[PDB]
Order: C-alpha cells, then structure tokens, then sequence
C-alpha cells in the first residue's frame, strides 16, 4: 500500500469522453498520454449511467499506464434529477431552495456504501444528509 | 588533389573558431606572426568584430597540411544569427563542433549538433579547453554521449596534469561497437580472437562516410598538447575532395560580404570542373557573367590565383550575384534548412535619425540584404516604419553596431504598429438626409450597421429595391463604404461590418455615382459614432517547448503573461503547452522562455483570431484619413 | 520635379527610386513630367493587356 | 516472475548471440562478445518468465542452445 505519489481526483461528467476544455492539462501533467482517458475511462463507464461525475483513482507509474478502481460519485451532483431542481447552495438559510425527506434520501445512502466508511448505515444517514443542510436544503424527518 | 573544407560548430560560444586560428600555425610558417591572445587576426576580416569579442559572420582562412588543402571557417556559433552559419555547412561537408567541457557540450550547440545530422555529412566532438579545472575528464565526456544519443566513442583520452596523452588509447576491448554495425565487421566479430586495431579502421572508414559517431578528440588548443596530433586526423578523417576537371563546370554561391574595399564578392565553391580566369560562364540569370578577377581567401592575406582547383570555394567579383545561384546550371545537390525555426523573431522599429539623413539609412537596409541571407524587411505600415525580420538580442547589436561603422545612421523602435481592429459596439440608425438640408453631394443613402461576431469581417447587403438601388451606381455605395473601413474615429481599422443599406432617396437630374459614393462615407462615420468604439486586440496561439523541470517555472510566466492557460503534453523529457497570448506582448515572451528555460526555451506561433478586446482607456493610432476628396467636409459633421 | 503617376495605382512608397521621362501632364499645375512604369522598382501596372509598350507590361505567359 | 535466464552456449550462431545479449541490458559489443567467452553464464536475473521467453525463444532462431531457471 504505497503512499502519495501523483494520484488524484479530478475530472467531470463520465459521459464526456477525452475533456479537454474541463481538466486538460491537468489529466496530461503526467507521462499518462491524453488517450488514455476515453479509450479506457469509457471502459467503466458503460456498465453504469453515462454523464455522472465519477471520480476515480489514477495512481501513475513509471510503466507507462496505471491502476485504478472506481469510487462512487459526490451527493452534491447526485442532489439534481434526484431532486428536480438542478441549483444547489448560494442562498443556504435565506430562503428554502428545495426540500425532499429523510426516507428517499437514507433510500440511496447504501448504495454509496460501498465508498464510505461506517460503522452502521445510520451513522452514515445523517452524514450524507447534513450536506444537503450546505445546500440551504430542509430534509423532511 | 584538393580537401574537403573542416568544419567549425562552435555552440555556445565555445570559442572553437579561436582555436582554428591555433590550426594556422600549426599549418605555418613559414612567415607569419602566429596569431596572438585576444583580437588578434586570425582571419578577422571585418572592422569591429574582434573589438566586440566574437565575429558578426563566419569567415574563412587557407590553410593546409599533410600534403593537403584544409580550409575552414568559424564559428558563427555566437548568439543569435545562428542560421548564417547553417549556409556554411554547404561550404563542406566536414564538420568538428567544440563541445564545452562545462556539463558537457553546451544545449545551444545541441541544435547545431542535431542540425549536423540534417546536412548528413560527417561530423566530430572535440575537448576544448581540455587544460582547465572542472574539467570533466571522465565525468563530463559522458555527458556528451547522452546529448549524441547515439554511439560515438572517443578514439583517445588521458587525464591531466601536465599531461596530454592521445595516441596512447584507445578503447581496448569494449571499444568497436560501431564496427558490429558493420556488416563486414560485424561477421568478424563472429571468428572471436584478438586482432589489429588497423584491421578495425577499414570498418570504421565505412561508418565514418554514414557519420555514425563523432571521431574522438581532447587537449584544449591553449596548452598545445594535441591541438596539433589531433588536426593530423582532420587530414586523414575528412573525406576526399572530388577532383576531376572533366567538365562542363558547375557551382554555386555560399555567402558574401559588402566588404568597404571590395565593394562586393560573392564567393562560391566550385561543385566540378574549373572556370578559367577572365572567362564567360553560365549563371541563374540566363546571361554571360565572365569572372573578371577571383583570388583565394589565404588566412594571412589575399592572394590572387589564375584558376580556381575542382572542388575548391574562393571569393570573385561580379556585377551581380542572387543568393544560391547556380554555376552551371545546375548543381543537383539537396538537404533541409530553417532559419531557427521563426517567420519573425520580435521585429523592432529602427526608424533614422534625422528628417532626412534616417532616409539613407534605409538605403543601407538594401546592404543588410547584401550580408547574410537570412533577412527580410518592407514598409507594410502606413508611416513606412520598418520591420526587420532579424531577431535575437545580441545579433541585433551588430546590426546596430554595422550602422555605426559601415553607413552613417542609427535608430531605436520596438513597439511596433498596434494592429488595433476596433469594431463597433452596437446597431444604431443613421442616415444622409434627403434633398438639399445639406452638403455634396445631393445624393444620399441611410446606413444602418449593427453588431456582428468577432472576426466575421465586413459584410453589406443591397437592401433597396430597384431601381433605386441602381445596377451600377449602388456598387458605389458598397466601394465607398470601404472607405470608411480605413480607420473609425479613433483611426483603428474597421472590424465587423455589417452595414446594411435601405433608405437612398436622390434627385436624377443632378445625381451622380459619385455623389452616392462621398455621401456613403459619412453615414460609416456617423453610424460610427452611435457604436461607442470598441478596440479589440489579435491573440494568436503561441506553443512552446519547455524541459519539465523548468516547466513548473514556466507557469510562474504565466501570471506575468496575458495569455490565458491552454492544453499541453509531455514528451519524453521534453515539454511543451499549447499557449494563447496578445501579440502586443507576445514579442515580450520571447524573452521570457531564454531566461527560465535556462537555454533550452524554443516556441513558435502564427497569428490568428481577431477577436480579443482588452483595457484600458480605448487608445486608438492616429490618423485617418487624408489625401481624399471631401474630407474637409467631415469636419463640418462634428458640429 | 513633381512627376506624375500614370497608370492605374502604384507600389511606391516614400523613396523608392523610379526612372522619370518627360512630356507635360496638361492638367496638374506644376507638373511636366511622367514616371517610367515598368522600370527599376516600378513595376507596372497588374493585368495590362493593350498598348502594354507603355508602363512596361510583358507580354502574357497565356 | 524471477526464471533465470542462463546462457548455456551461443551455438553456431554465436554472432547473432551478440545482438539479443546486446539488447538484452544495453551491454556493449566488446563486453557482449567477452560474456561469450564467459559461458556458462546467466544473462539475466528475476526477469519475468515472459521476457525470458522471448530472448530465448529468439535463441532457438540462432540456434543456439539455453538454459531456463
């Protein structure tokens, strides 16, 4: 298990193949050729839905390509066809934004279990659902 | 019967080309004063070349030894104006660059050293300034091994100390590699067994032709150890010359100089056969061209000579040489060539001074033309303000410096035409009148332009209907409505025109296609007004090469740089990044790329994208416009 | 002396050394004089086709 | 993935010997063709199996014999 070396976590929409206005360089500030992130990051991506923003470990090596293992996408892009409204924070307790309820929201929680570390999967409810109260979100108990 | 001419690659100032003058003694007497420290002949040729401590151009000296001609020519290797030198490697197809024994050979020398390859003539390293400390006298010479990025292998080394051993090596054992190579030798690589170190030079003389690896050298030329044994080689080593005289003579020119004595000479080697002295002869421009006198370049002093030899190259006056002219025709001879790879290194003004002495000056930009090939210029801008394509820092100087002593003239300019392109900010209605409130002509039109995207270009449409838009007079409207493209109110050029033409009421009796024309300019600087102006700036792509240690200090230059970031890949242990910046500083980020890369910056771009737009205050160039009919007529429209 | 231009527009700018032959221009006050198109750094005028003598034309490829 | 990469003889072909050891770590020739005198001896250790495979499986076009480890 070896430490820091140049991984990192950065990249946008899945469905994007080869970004280049997004990240750009940022993908390439490596030795890892452009290429290799659509001929291979689309490799994942068609077994799930396309256009979600996964990030993904990209831990380089001397030999030309790398290792890596999908994770699971943020809650904050998850919180837009899952609640209607595409906007999010700017105005958190000046006004309601949006809302939705503790029994959709705790609904998907598991499914992002699989990243997070808990102990029990009510210790990681109010986790995930205390974002959204960054957003200015009310989740209905 | 002749020699092929040696080479001098002195990159990075590396001071070989001083060590040729060494050669020349060595190749002496048996009367001459052998040379001396500093400046010093030497071949110097030009006044004010060695007071500045490098020569302006290469030159070139006889010389010869082993019962051989040897001619050679240095070094061109300073700054700056380094393609110059690339004209000398037609002169000869030997070359015996000096690598520095700081670090290795220097990075500069390295793209006269790949450049080497292009010419496909043999080449060889050589340990200049071998008596110093620092040295690397087992270090360094492997650092020259990983800039060949080949396998070249010196045929001696020694270490030193008073001493300055070369005979005595060398590469026992591990040394013949490019002999495997071979396939002659490499089959006698297969019997095994000791042999001759001779019997291994038969081989080598066949990857010698290819100029598979640099020939060996050492000894700097200022502790003469080796500056001699070691020139014996250059004998032995270049290839032969192409002796014949079978004819019929061919040639072409290499380089020339506007010597004050002169006035000119346009020397050029003789690729086969020999011209007889005082004798018609073929030339590029397809007329008779006899050489009324030629003489060769002696390192001591000029010498006349009756005939040139086959093969040989020597000065000769004419009344008109171009650049590359064939002596035939035609010399069929071919390889690749660059002027360091830029259309234009940062042009700069050089305006004269004085309102009429400067103009002479510009006659002297003719003698510029006259030097070294690599050089262009013309008055594209409207106040005539010159544009060289020369660039570089130092080799501006002797430029400059050539002002000073071959003419009588001098300027300073850098900023260059802005090369503004204002457009206008929005739509807006606008119209000539009707009748006779009024002013000439009585011919009117209503101009209506409005807002387009950037580097869209003018546009018009004829939007009154026949016939009053008329067949012939309407087109009118359209040339004269580019006339007012010239320049908008700040003077700035017109930019995203859209000028679309309705209303046009006029009187027959009196109208004239020319009326419409006059009046149609106005309504471009009335229709100019309600826009607001708009400047807006090129920023043309500029990609660059940087090494990716130094790369992390190239985005330091961008925050200083007003180009915004764009995509890049890495390249091995190169670098480079697909920039984006003005061209109003991008002449600026030249300097910027030879300070924090350290030597190895390279960039190149091309204009491109009209759109830009940057503060502050909206200056504009002066002035537009005059010297046309009813301009005074304008003026009566500001109030 | 003011020479005048003829033909339809020029290269010159500024300097510019032009060969000048004579014969008044009947209109311009000042000027008795006409420029040699088609010689030294004058060239002539683009696309000449009749009386091509005059202002120095060649004589076309096609 | 450490099999040893031993060199029991160049074989008839022993010049063509001289070319896989050459590109097999960049030897020299002069040190290529000492290393031949030098038999038996291993050419490479703890390569993968599939390196070795190759370099001798280009052993066999030679001629020349090998000794996996």
């Amino acid at each position: 298990a070896k430490k820091v070396q140049a991984y990192v976590k950065l990249q946008v929409a899945a469905g994007m193949a080869n970004p280049s206005p997004p990240v750009g360089p940022a993908l390439g500030q490596q030795g890892v050729n452009i290429m290799e992130f659509c001929k291979a990051f689309n490799a994942k991506t068609d077994s799930i839905e396309k256009g979600l923003p996964i990030p993904v470990v990209i831990t380089v090596y001397a030999d030309r390509s790398f290792t890596f293992v999908t994770k699971t996408p943020p809650a904050a892009v998850l919180l837009k066809k899952a609640a209607g409204i595409k906007s999010g924070s700017g105005k958190p307790n000046k006004d309601k934004v949006g809302k939705i309820s503790r029994a959709q929201l705790q609904e998907i929680a598991q499914t992002k279990a699989a990243d997070m570390t808990g102990a029990d999967i009510e210790a990681m409810t109010r986790s995930i659902e205390g974002t959204a109260r960054s957003m200015g979100l009310v989740v209905e108990d | 019967m002749k020699i092929i001419n040696i080479g001098v690659l002195a990159h990075v100032d590396a001071g070989k080309t001083t060590l040729t003058e060494s050669l020349l003694y060595n190749s002496g007497a048996i009367t001459e004063l052998g040379s001396v420290d500093k400046g010093t002949t030497r071949t110097d040729n030009t006044l004010l070349e060695r007071q500045r401590g490098i020569t302006i151009q290469t030159g070139i000296t006889s010389f010869q030894w082993e019962n051989t001609k040897v001619n050679i020519i240095d070094t061109p290797g300073h700054m700056d104006f380094l393609a110059e030198v690339y004209r000398s490697l037609s002169v000869l197809d030997g070359a015996i660059l000096l690598i520095s024994a700081k670090d290795g050979v220097q990075a500069q020398t390295r793209i006269l050293f790949h450049a080497l390859r292009k010419m496909g003539i043999p080449t060889i390293f050589f340990i200049n300034k071998i008596d110093q400390n620092g040295i690397d006298l087992s270090t360094v010479y492997q650092d020259i091994k990983e800039k060949l990025s080949a396998e070249i292998v010196i045929k001696q080394k020694v270490e030193l100390y008073p001493n300055v051993c070369v005979t005595n090596f060398t590469e026992s054992e591990q040394w013949d590699t490019v002999i495997e190579g071979n396939d002659d030798l490499l089959e006698k690589y297969m019997s095994g067994k000791s042999l001759e170190a001779l019997e291994l030079e038969q081989e080598e003389s066949i990857r010698f032709q290819n100029c598979s690896l640099f020939p060996l050298y050492h000894g700097s030329a200022k502790s003469n150890i080796g500056i001699d044994n070691l020139i014996e080689v250059i004998t032995n080593k270049f290839y032969s010359s192409t002796h014949r005289g079978p004819s019929e003579l061919c040639g072409n020119v290499f380089k020339i100089e506007y010597t004050k004595k002169r006035q000119r000479l346009a020397y050029i080697r003789l690729y086969s056969g020999v011209l007889h002295l005082r004798d018609s002869v073929r030339v590029s421009e397809k007329e008779k061209i006899k050489v009324t006198e030629m003489y060769t370049s002696i390192n001591g002093e000029l010498c006349k000579i009756d005939r040139a030899y086959s093969g040989e190259i020597v000065i000769l006056q004419n009344e008109f040489l171009k650049l590359n002219s064939v002596l035939g025709d035609t010399k069929l001879l071919p390889q690749r060539k660059k002027i360091e790879n830029p259309h234009p290194l940062l042009q700069t003004t050089v305006e004269p001074s004085k309102p009429e002495q400067r103009e002479m000056l510009l006659d002297a930009l003719l003698e510029i033309s006259d030097s070294d090939p690599l050089l262009r210029y013309y008055v594209d801008s409207t106040t005539h303000e010159i544009i060289l394509s020369f660039l570089g820092k130092v080799q501006m100087e002797v430029i400059s410096a050539l002002l000073q002593e071959k003419y009588h003239v001098e300027i300073e300019i850098t900023e260059p035409t802005v090369i503004y392109m204002e457009r206008p900010l929005k739509n807006a209605e606008y119209t000539i009148h009707i009748e006779v409130p009024p002013n000439p002509f009585w011919a009117s039109i209503g101009l209506s332009v409005s807002p387009l995207p950037l580097g869209s270009g003018m546009q018009y449409e004829s939007s009154v209907s026949l016939g009053y838009l008329n067949q012939s007079f309407q087109n009118a409207v359209m040339e004269g409505i580019r006339y007012g493209c010239e320049q908008g109110l700040y003077g700035w050029n017109v930019t995203d025109c859209k000028i679309c033409f309705k209303y046009g009421l006029y009187y027959s009796p009196v109208s004239t296609p020319a009326d419409f024309r006059m009046l149609a300019p106005i309504v471009l600087e009335q229709v100019l007004k309600k826009a607001g102006t708009e400047l807006l700036e090129p920023y043309l792509s500029f990609k660059i090469y940087a090494p990716q240690e130094y790369l992390s200090r190239a985005y330091n230059d961008a925050p200083k740089y007003c180009a915004n970031i764009v995509d890049t890949q890495l390249k091995n242990n190169e670098v480079i990044l697909s920039g984006e910046i003005p061209a109003r500083c991008i002449q600026e980020y030249r300097s910027d790329l030879t300070f924090f890369t350290n030597g190895r910056s390279v960039c190149l771009t091309e204009l491109k994208g009209y759109h830009v737009t940057t503060g502050e205050p909206v200056c504009q160039p002066r002035r537009p416009n005059s010297r046309i009919d009813k301009v005074r007529y304008m003026f009566n429209k500001i109030t | 002396v003011t020479s005048y231009i003829g033909g339809e527009g020029h290269n010159l700018q500024e300097h510019s050394v032009i060969l000048i032959r004579g014969g008044r221009v009947k209109d311009l006050p000042g000027v008795r004089y006409h420029t040699v198109r088609g010689a030294l750094d004058c060239s002539g005028v683009k696309d000449r086709k009749q009386a091509r003598s005059k202002y120095g034309v060649k004589r076309p490829k096609a | 993935t450490e099999f040893d990469v031993i060199l029991k003889a160049a074989g008839a072909n022993k010049v063509a010997v001289i070319k896989a050891v050459r590109g097999a770590t960049g030897l020299g020739l002069k040190e290529a063709k000492d290393l031949v005198e030098s038999a038996p001896a291993a050419l490479k250790e703890g390569v993968s199996k599939d390196d070795a495979e190759a370099l001798k499986k280009a052993l066999e076009e030679a001629g020349a014999e090998v000794e996996v480890k």
